[PDB]
């Protein structure tokens, strides 16, 4: 006869566990004692009840383990396996982190960059705000004539990379014009890009004399 | 809540539940302390899909050598850009742009040490890491 203990702490020693949302997490806790303990878990120091969470939760007292199927973010927190029987009581506390995210190109904040107006000499300001996981890069770009022409073979536009992400350059989301003149009139666009795709939004830029 | 990508974040490797760390001789390992002051990176995208990682500490930037070893460059060089993808269940992995054609990419080890380039593959909870905010 004897009080619970673990028989294998290896698959115990990583104390925070996070995951990204919509993936399956289980937490184990192998161990014996005779007669065989009872095992039963915790979320924050309280009894882990089916409906604490929707779809509750599984367990396989095989595996020593709790399973908690696709996660979410309201998962966060900590949670307790104890290990039972009449001689002892054992138990141990995993962390759990839960962080949503997937791939999926810019989205931009509608409105901005904003429309502006002033007289020559002037300063004036464009903004734009970006949501995005995949990290962004920011390219202010104004559209250009080329060789007599505002478009290409292809029909696109012709454009001039006015500032972009980089570390040589200060606040990436936001193109400040200084001292401007009528030639500095005209459409600003800003482009944002990761590796899943792009988005981009405009506005214009009037002088007046 | 735009512009959540430009705040420092914590690199999480779910492979032993360590957070990057770049320490100031250099050398890069990973600790489950998260009061740890050198864990707060600051990223950004140099090129499209393209990164620098910097210690906001102490304005180091995480790099791989000719070998695969994870050095904190002072200054930014062609080490210091890898290659941010999101992989099938939703971590993200980086592999070293220089080194991008041999699949060499950041990682570490169930013991908190860096696991070489070459040593690196897809498979491996090594390479899976999330990003995670300053709390």
């Amino acid at each position: 006869k004897r009080a619970p203990y673990w028989t294998n702490t290896e698959k115990m020693e990583k104390r925070l566990h996070a995951v990204p949302a919509f993936n399956t997490v289980k937490f184990r806790c192998p161990a014996g004692g005779n007669p065989m303990p009872t095992m039963r878990w915790l979320k924050n120091g309280k009894e882990f009840k089916q409906e604490h969470r929707i779809g509750g939760y599984k367990v396989r007292n095989q595996h020593w383990s709790l399973i908690m199927e696709s996660v979410v973010p309201s998962d966060k927190g900590n949670y307790t396996c104890v290990v039972e029987n009449e001689y002892g009581s054992i138990n141990h506390t995993y962390h759990l982190d839960v962080v949503e995210r997937s791939p999926h190109r810019p989205i931009l904040q509608a409105g901005l960059p904003a429309n502006a107006s002033t007289v020559v000499g002037g300063d004036v300001e464009f903004v734009c705000k970006v949501y995005s996981d995949a990290q962004p890069h920011i390219q202010w770009i104004k559209h250009v004539e080329k060789n007599g022409s505002k478009y290409g073979p292809d029909g696109l536009p012709y454009l001039k990379v006015l500032k972009h992400s980089g570390i040589n350059s200060s606040n990436a989301e936001v193109l400040a014009l200084f001292n401007v003149t009528e030639a500095d009139a005209g459409e600003y666009i800003c482009k944002v890009s990761n590796y899943i795709g792009q988005a981009n939004q405009s506005a214009w830029l009037t002088v007046l004399p | 809540p735009p512009g959540n990508y430009k705040k420092p974040k914590l690199l999480y490797c779910s492979n032993g539940g360590h957070f990057l760390r770049i320490l100031p001789d250099g050398t890069v390992d990973g600790t489950r302390d998260r009061s740890d002051q050198h864990i707060q990176l600051q990223l950004s995208a140099e090129s499209v899909g393209e990164v620098y990682i910097k210690s906001t500490e102490t304005g180091q930037y995480l790099a791989m050598d000719t070998d695969g070893l994870l050095y904190g460059s002072q200054t930014p060089n062609e080490e210091c850009l890898f290659l941010e993808r999101l992989e099938e269940n939703h971590y993200n992995t980086y592999i070293s742009k220089k080194h991008a054609e041999k699949n060499w990419f950041v990682g570490l080890k169930k013991n908190g040490s860096c696991k070489r380039g070459p040593r690196t593959h897809y498979g491996q909870k090594a390479i899976l890491f999330l990003p995670l905010p300053v709390s």
